[PDB]
């Protein structure tokens, strides 16, 4: 195969204050597997510096509850039903940046990739 | 394949026997390691002393003076499965007539499964000194006669019946 | 005037030739798999192109504001459904609606060439009588699907489950480690309880617990998986693998069911659709036929070469050098060494250079182009100029494919050859008159190729780690469309169900059963069609005093039946000659001294035969020679057995020959003996025909030997079983040097040599031994070279060709001379209803009468009560036609049933059941209060009183099984009187009454074919039990299915029968040579030796078997087919 087809689209903002939610929905032929299903959230406002992580699946949900945005990601998300879009809340001027979806969904081997611009519209 | 037969019931003074004791594999192509503990008793003694036990390669036997240095091992060779359990007695004499038991102990692999099985064969068996011929062969051979003497008679009795019947036809003209 | 411009555009040539070739180019454009970002514009060109043309069409069939103007004709509709989901796909984020119109415009070429719509009405009208044969069809499959959902109700889903060393029973069933994989299966082992059953290995036990066999679909749980596996059977579609499965989890005593429905479903209901078909197209075919200085150099030259001589070695010599050609190219074989492939090469020089000589030598006498006029010129001047060609290159790459083009000049034998010429004939004639029809076949297995891509392409790529381990493309996928087309290709060779599944598990059970199913149709009934169409487009003092009652002895029919019934007692005395003979030692010594008895009384029947009838009167009858072969067998065999000659080579091989004791059964049965004589009259045309059928796959043959020749030797990791890759191993230097882990294994069955390629050739063509054959080739890349997976992928096209020519107008020519040989012989017999006695002659036209009959309306009135009112309610079809609704909701209610159901619901069935029996009997009760005097006008009201009896008694025994001594499998069997009180559907089944009494009528013809061929099965069963009742545990002989004892090798050659696993069944013996096998295995209880069978014998015996067999369905599909002929027409 060549990857994993995620649907997300190209660019979603929210109006400021309201909650927001982050989408990343994938569909893959595979029955998804709650033991071996890894997926990763990633937010970057650099061009080519180190990227750090701070959501993950692995066997459960983990939020690291990283301590530069907030404590904001929550999971609002279903892995049976392919979506896995995420909760966010208190949406401030300082949330803009590029959110990047890793997935990987035993037994495919292509990590699926959805790239997002966090953004804030009138 | 392999198919599982029943030993000889006598045997014969002074000459040659071969006991066997196949406990084939329940599935041909489990692998087995298999072993087995022969034993007897003595006919008229309520005991079972084991006589000998038989491993990998190597056959061991024990100090019983009934068995020491006149048996020798006829099962599989070089297999590690053994599937075919065969004593063969060289110079069977009146010391060993009796029940003899076959305890084969295999042990079946399998992916992440070792069964451990164990199957008992028993076998009687009685020397004697004179080879009586089995009854099934007795009562075969004499049969087999009687069929072929009753079936010419009755065949030259249609043959000089149709001839008389022939003669009192022919000598009408 | 204003559509006056747009009517000469439609009907001008050059617009109908613009559709033509931008419906060809879109086609050309769809088999691209992934096309590049370029080729939107390109279908934009397309749609805009079919807008044009519908924009013309609009302007042309529409004057002064019409709105609907091409809407009366069929495929008008289509192209404006194209165009129209053509320009909704418009909007992107309407999506699934690309896999809409994509495969929807597929179908717009079936508008080609106009021409190509008479064939396809055609072939719609031909289908349009099959609904009673269709009818029928489902009626039998839903039945037997019941028998089956009944007898086999979870019985798939059994597998060996080990004994819990230890959620509980919850987590243990569904864990799928605690079962038995077959080392290398991917799927548990089926096991079974009883007896003659699947053994479950030592530490397991037998539960009904588990997934299901093959992805899920190959089960009798439910009635639509029922249908589903008995469709499988019907087509004989792989089904011996549901054979064993089912045999392995209920038991080797169900395999009755399979011999019905083989029988009855899968050779029948066949019969009937072939019959029927052939009707239809006799039918069109019919009502078709009734509507319808240099001069002088010149000329002394041409005086030198034309005046020679004509007959005496001009045209005998070529033809002669022909045959040594073909025998040189013949001769070529791997390994070859020098100072022999030196002499084929320069005897390919010497014959090249000689066919120049001559087409110079006809040439410069014939003056082109005059010489290219008869046709055969031609085809020798193209041949010549290929050989010209292929030996001034001697190094083309990777084309040298061309070097086998050679081989066509053996079709130059076609001059003198009538047979080979009428097989050029039909096949020309196919691209010919029949080029519309070929052209639709090609059309349909195109779209049916792309749709199958556009459908299912994207899945066979993501959802592809489903249905392959490695998460990699299958071997047949439909990601693109070389593959789809081989996929549909074999799907009309027979092979659609194993490539269904991966479909339901892929891309949608529904979408993928709907697909397979429309071309397992519409593709089989086009193959069909152009088959039926190539194949009608091709037309004494005491001596003689003793003497007489000796004669009269030996006719007497108390001898007569008395020998017969020895011959039958002795014939099954060599069955119980198991590998169980040792241990049962007392049934062998009756059975030694029954062996002299035997033989002592054949010895005394031949001497009483002889001095009856005189030497010359008895040596000039086969059958008495027959006799006398096996009397003087069994002789020798006792002579060397008394003398002590027993444990000898020659003398042991000999006793192999007590299995043709059953011979002697031809000469006393007379059925038996009409059937051989009807296989021996016509067997002169068919060696003939046999003849140039070998010419045709020795071309084949030669063809494919050139292209491999040894390239199927590869490295075998000796560890585990599988191929290396060329990442590991790429050469055979490579395949000696890893060294005890390297075998450099071949195929067995490969194209090595001539032999060895008529062999692979055979497998091909039956269809069951292809598989193995065409992986090694495909993945062949050169002589001594380690294969890479689908390296020559497109050596897949070879194979598809000999399937086309050695397969299917082979197969023409034969049923055509098999035909025409048929027709002469039953014209010269008188004469009609060949294969049956006097007696069953009799039977057959007092039967017939029988069925000709009609009801004497023998049902005046009753006598004088409220029972006139009764019998006045009872006989009005208003009635007639409730009772058959009340069993059609019988049926239903039974469908309903599956395995695992609720207590609840399984007391539901009951009580709905219990009512259907009340009913019936309330009807039953009412018919003999109308007709009390007899009741017993038409067999049918027997019938219904018989079943409705049986129904009665089955419930009692059902209540007294679960009341008492209880045991499923009898009750499964016991509560099987439900398929008689549907059975009762006949009464009113019209069109299926007369299927089945031309069944009940051909039933003679039949049973004496089966007869023979039972014999053939005895004879064979022994062979057998003699050879191969030793040989290992390969694929196709199992722990089940083997010739160990009578049952196994009954059991595998009924699956031979229908040509099913006999390439499995051939892999073990082919085994000659360690490390493949071990000659001196010793295994107890047998003193035999040696787990490998002799590849020769094993040859021999299954091809013979397949040719016999082949012979013998033949013989028996045509007896069917006149039988319904005679019927109907
Ligand atoms: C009828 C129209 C046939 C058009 C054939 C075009 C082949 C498509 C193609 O190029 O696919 C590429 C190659 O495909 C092939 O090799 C085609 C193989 C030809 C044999 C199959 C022909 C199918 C229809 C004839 C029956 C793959 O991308
Ligand atoms: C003509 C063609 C008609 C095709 C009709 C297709 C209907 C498909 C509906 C369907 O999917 O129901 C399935 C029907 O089961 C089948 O296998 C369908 C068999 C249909 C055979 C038709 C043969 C004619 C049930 O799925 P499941 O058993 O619950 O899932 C098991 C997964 N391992
Ligand atoms: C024509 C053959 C019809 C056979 C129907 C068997 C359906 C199996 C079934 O109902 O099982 C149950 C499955 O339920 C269904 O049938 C829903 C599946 C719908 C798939 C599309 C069905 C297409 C129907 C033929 C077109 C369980
Ligand atoms: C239409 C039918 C066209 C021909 C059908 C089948 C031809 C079978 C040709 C078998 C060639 C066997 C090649 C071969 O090497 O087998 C060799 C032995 O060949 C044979 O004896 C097989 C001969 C087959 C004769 C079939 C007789 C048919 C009788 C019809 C009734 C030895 O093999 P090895 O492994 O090297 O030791
Ligand atoms: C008339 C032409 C076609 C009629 C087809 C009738 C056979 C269809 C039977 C469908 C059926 O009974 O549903 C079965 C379940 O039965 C039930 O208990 C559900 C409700 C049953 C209602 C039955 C309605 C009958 C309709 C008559 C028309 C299928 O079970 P499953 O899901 O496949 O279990 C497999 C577990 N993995
Ligand atoms: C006689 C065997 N043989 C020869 C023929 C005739 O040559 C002109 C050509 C080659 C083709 O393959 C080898 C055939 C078909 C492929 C199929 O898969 C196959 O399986 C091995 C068996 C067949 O059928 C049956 C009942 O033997 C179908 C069946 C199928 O496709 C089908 C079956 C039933 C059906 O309607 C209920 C619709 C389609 C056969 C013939 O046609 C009846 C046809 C089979
Ligand atoms: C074939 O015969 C064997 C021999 O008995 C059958 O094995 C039996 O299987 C049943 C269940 O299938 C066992 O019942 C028990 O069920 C409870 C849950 O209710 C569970 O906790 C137990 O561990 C066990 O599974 C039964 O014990 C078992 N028999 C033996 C002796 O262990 C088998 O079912 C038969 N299969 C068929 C298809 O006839
Ligand atoms: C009307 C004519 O009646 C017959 C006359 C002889 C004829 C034409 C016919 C049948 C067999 C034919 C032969 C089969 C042989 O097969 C071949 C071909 C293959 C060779 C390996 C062996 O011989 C032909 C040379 C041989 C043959 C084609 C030559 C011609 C023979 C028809
Ligand atoms: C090392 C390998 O040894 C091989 C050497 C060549 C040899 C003997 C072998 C196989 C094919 C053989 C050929 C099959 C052909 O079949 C025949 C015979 C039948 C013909 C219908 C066709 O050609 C032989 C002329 C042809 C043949 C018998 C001639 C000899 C060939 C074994
Ligand atoms: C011992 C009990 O275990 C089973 C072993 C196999 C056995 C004997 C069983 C019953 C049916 C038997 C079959 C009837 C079939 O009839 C035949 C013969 C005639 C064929 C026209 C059709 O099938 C056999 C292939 C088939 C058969 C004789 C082969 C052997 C089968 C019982
Ligand atoms: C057979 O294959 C081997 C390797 O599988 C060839 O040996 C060398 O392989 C390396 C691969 O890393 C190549 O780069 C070399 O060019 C190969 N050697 C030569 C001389 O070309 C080997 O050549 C192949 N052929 C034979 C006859 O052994
Ligand atoms: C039994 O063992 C003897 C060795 O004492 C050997 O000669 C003989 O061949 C063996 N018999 C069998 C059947 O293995
Ligand atoms: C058996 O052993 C006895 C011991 O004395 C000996 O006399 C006899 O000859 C032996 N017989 C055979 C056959 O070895
Ligand atoms: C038989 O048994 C007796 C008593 O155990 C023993 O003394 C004798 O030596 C045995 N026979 C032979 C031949 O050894
Ligand atoms: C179990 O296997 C061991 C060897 O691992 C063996 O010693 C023991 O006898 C076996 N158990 C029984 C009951 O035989
Ligand atoms: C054969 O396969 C096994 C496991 O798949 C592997 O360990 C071994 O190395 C292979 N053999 C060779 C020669 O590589």
């Amino acid at each position: 195969g060549r990857s994993m087809e995620v649907t997300v689209p190209a660019t979603l903002n929210v109006l400021n204050g309201s909650d927001a939610r982050l989408p990343c929905t994938f569909n893959s032929c595979y029955t998804v597997n709650h033991k071996q299903f890894s997926l990763n959230w990633t937010y970057q406002e650099c061009n080519n510096c180190s990227e750090e992580m701070f959501l993950q699946f692995r066997m459960k949900i983990i939020n690291l509850k990283l301590e530069r945005f907030q404590d904001r990601v929550e999971f609002s998300g279903n892995p049976s039903k392919y979506d896995v879009s995420v909760m966010l809340r208190n949406v401030q001027p300082e949330d803009e940046g590029i959110y990047n979806c890793y997935i990987m969904n035993p037994p495919d081997r292509h990590r699926g990739h959805g790239k997002i611009h966090l953004q804030v519209l009138m | 394949g392999c198919v599982e037969v029943d030993s000889e019931t006598e045997a014969v003074y002074g000459m040659t026997f071969k006991i066997l004791c196949i406990s084939c594999k329940r599935r041909s192509e489990t692998n087995a390691e298999t072993f087995t503990e022969w034993t007897f008793r003595q006919k008229g003694t309520e005991e079972f002393v084991k006589i000998l036990r038989y491993e990998n390669e190597v056959l061991q036997l024990e100090e019983d003076e009934r068995f020491e240095g006149r048996v020798v091992w006829n099962g599989s060779r070089g297999t590690k499965d053994l599937q075919d359990l065969s004593i063969f007695i060289t110079n069977v004499t009146y010391n060993h007539s009796g029940d003899y038991e076959c305890h084969v102990y295999r042990l079946l692999f399998f992916e992440n499964y070792e069964h451990n099985t164990s199957v008992v064969k028993k076998i009687h068996i009685e020397v004697v000194d004179k080879a009586n011929r089995d009854m099934a062969s007795i009562v075969s051979e004499i049969m087999m006669y009687v069929l072929i003497v009753v079936l010419t008679i009755w065949l030259v009795a249609e043959m000089i019946y149709c001839y008389k019947k022939i003669a009192a036809a022919t000598e009408t003209a | 005037p204003v559509r006056k411009i747009a009517i000469k555009i439609l009907v001008h040539s050059l617009f109908s030739m613009l559709i033509m070739c931008t419906i060809l180019t879109n086609c050309v454009f769809m088999t691209l798999s992934n096309p590049p970002d370029w080729t939107k514009n390109v279908e934009y060109t397309f749609t805009g192109i079919y807008t044009f043309e519908s924009l013309i069409k609009i302007l042309a069939r529409g004057f002064c504001l019409e709105d609907f103007t091409f809407l009366r004709d069929p495929w008008n509709w289509l192209d404006f459904s194209v165009i129209v989901m053509a320009y909704v796909t418009e909007f992107v984020s309407l999506v699934s609606a690309l896999r809409t119109f994509r495969v929807l415009r597929a179908l717009k070429t079936i508008s080609v060439i106009p021409g190509l719509k008479t064939i396809v009405g055609a072939l719609i009208q031909s289908v349009k009588k099959l609904s009673d044969v269709m009818i029928l069809t489902v009626f039998c499959l839903s039945v037997f699907a019941l028998i089956g959902l009944q007898l086999f109700m979870g019985n798939l889903r059994n597998k060996c489950l080990q004994w819990p060393p230890s959620f509980n029973w919850k987590d243990y069933i569904g864990d799928d480690s605690h079962f038995y994989v077959l080392d290398g299966q991917k799927d548990p082992l089926l096991c079974g309880n009883g007896s003659d059953a699947g053994q479950c290995p030592e530490g397991y036990i037998c539960v009904k617990a588990g997934r299901n066999p093959n992805y899920g679909y190959t089960s009798f749980d439910t009635f639509s998986w029922a249908f589903l596996s008995l469709f499988r059977l019907m087509t004989q579609d792989y089904w011996e693998n549901l054979y064993q499965l089912t045999l392995r989890a209920a038991g080797k005593t169900y395999m009755i069911f399979f011999v019905l429905v083989i029988f009855l479903g899968s050779f029948y209901l066949v019969n009937l659709i072939l019959a029927v078909v052939a009707m239809a197209y006799e039918e069109q075919n019919q009502a078709t036929l009734e509507e319808a200085d240099c001069c002088d150099a010149w000329l002394k030259v041409k005086h030198l070469v034309n005046l020679i001589v004509m007959d005496p070695f001009v045209d005998l010599a070529i033809t002669i050098c022909i045959v040594l050609n073909t025998l040189f190219m013949a001769m070529e074989h791997y390994p070859m060494t020098e100072q022999f492939s030196s002499v084929l090469t320069v005897g390919n020089l010497v014959f090249t250079g000689i066919f120049t000589a001559e087409m110079v030598l006809k040439i410069i006498a014939m003056d082109p182009y005059y010489y290219f006029q008869e046709g055969w010129n031609i085809f020798d001047g193209i041949i010549v100029s290929l050989s010209l060609m292929e030996l001034g290159l001697s190094n083309v790459e990777g084309l040298s494919v061309l070097r086998s083009f050679r081989l066509l000049r053996v079709f130059k034998l076609a001059k003198s050859w009538p047979t080979l010429n009428m097989l050029i004939k039909i096949i020309g004639n196919s691209v010919g008159a029949l080029g519309n029809l070929t052209l639709v076949l090609a059309i349909i297995v195109f779209i049916f190729a792309v749709v199958g891509m556009q459908l299912f392409g994207k899945s066979y790529k993501e959802c592809v780690c489903k249905i392959n381990d490695d998460c990699t493309l299958p071997r047949w996928h439909m990601n693109d469309f070389f593959h789809s087309f081989l996929i549909v290709f074999r799907v009309l060779c027979g092979e659609w169900i194993e490539t269904m599944w991966d479909c339901m598990e892929v891309a949608g059970q529904t979408m993928c059963l709907i697909v397979f199913m429309l071309v397992m149709v519409i593709g089989n009934l086009v193959v069909l069609n152009l088959f039926l169409a190539l194949l009608l487009s091709s037309f004494g003092k005491i001596w003689w005093n003793l003497r007489k009652t000796c004669y009269s002895i030996v006719e007497h029919n108390w001898f007569e039946t008395f020998i017969v019934f020895m011959i039958l007692l002795s014939s099954g005395a060599l069955a119980f000659e198991d590998i169980y003979i040792e241990q049962r030692k007392t049934i062998k010594t009756m059975l030694e001294y029954a062996d002299k008895v035997f033989t002592y009384i054949f010895i005394l029947e031949m001497l009483l035969k002889w001095v009856a009838y005189g030497f010359q009167t008895y040596f000039t009858n086969a059958w008495c020679w027959l006799d006398f072969l096996i009397v003087d067998v069994s002789l020798v065999s006792l002579v060397a057995n008394a003398l002590g000659y027993s444990e000898l080579g020659a003398i042991k091989s000999l006793r192999t020959l007590r299995a043709l004791r059953p011979l002697r059964a031809l000469s006393r049965f007379e059925g038996m003996r009409v059937v051989v004589n009807a296989l021996v009259g016509a067997i002169p045309s068919i060696m003939n025909v046999l003849l140039v059928c070998l010419i045709f796959w020795l071309i084949f043959s030669i063809m494919g030997v050139n292209l491999f020749a040894g390239k199927f030797y590869h490295c075998v990791n000796m560890t585990t079983g599988n191929m290396f890759d060329i990442s590991d191993v790429n050469n055979l230097s490579d395949c000696q040097a890893l060294g005890k882990q390297a075998r450099w294994k071949n195929v067995k069955v490969n194209f090595d040599n001539v032999g060895a390629g008529y062999l692979a050739l055979l497998q091909v063509a039956t269809f069951k031994g292809w598989m193995d054959i065409m992986y090694a080739a495909v993945d062949s890349r050169d002589v001594k070279l380690q294969p890479v997976y689908e390296e020559n992928l497109y050596m897949y096209l070879y194979f598809v060709i000999f399937i086309i020519f050695g397969s299917f107008f082979t197969l023409n020519l034969f049923i055509g001379v098999i035909i025409d040989n048929f027709n002469q012989q039953k014209k010269k017999f008188g004469g009609q209803d060949i294969f049956m006695t006097e007696e069953q002659k009799k039977y057959y036209n007092a039967m017939k009468k029988l069925g000709s009959k009609k009801p004497q309306k023998p049902i005046p009135r009753p006598a004088n009560k409220f029972q006139g009112m009764v019998f006045d309610f009872v006989t009005r079809q208003v009635f007639d036609i409730s009772i058959m609704i009340l069993i059609c909701l019988n049926m239903v209610t039974m469908m309903v049933e599956t395995d695992d159901q609720g207590k609840y619901m399984t007391l539901v069935l009951s009580r709905i059941n219990l009512v259907f029996i009340v009913l019936f009997t309330g009807e039953f009760v009412l018919k003999l209060v109308s007709l009390r005097h007899y009741y017993f006008t038409i067999g049918w009201n027997i019938f219904d009183f018989v079943v409705v009896i049986l129904s009665i008694v089955g419930m009692f025994l059902a209540e007294m099984i679960e009341k008492y001594f209880v045991s499923p499998t009898l009750f499964r069997v016991i509560r099987l009187a439900r398929i008689g009180r549907i059975l009762r559907l006949i009464k009113g089944a019209k069109g299926i009454r007369t299927l089945l009494f031309a069944l009940m009528m051909s039933l003679p013809a039949l049973f004496n074919i089966g007869l023979l061929l039972f014999l053939v099965m005895f004879i064979y069963a022994i062979f057998g039990m003699s050879n191969f009742a030793y040989v290992k545990k390969e694929a196709g002989i199992d722990d089940m299915f083997n010739f160990e004892t009578f049952g196994n090798s009954m059991i595998c050659l009924f699956q031979i029968t229908t040509s099913a696993g006999w390439d499995g069944l051939l892999a073990p013996i082919l085994n000659s040579a360690p490390p493949d096998c071990d000659p001196d295995t010793i295994h107890p209880g047998s003193s035999v030796k040696g787990d490998c069978g002799n590849p020769s014998v094993g040859i021999f015996f299954f091809v013979s078997y397949i040719i016999i067999s082949f012979l013998v369905v033949v013989n028996m599909y045509i007896a069917v087919i006149l039988e319904n002929f005679s019927v109907a027409t």
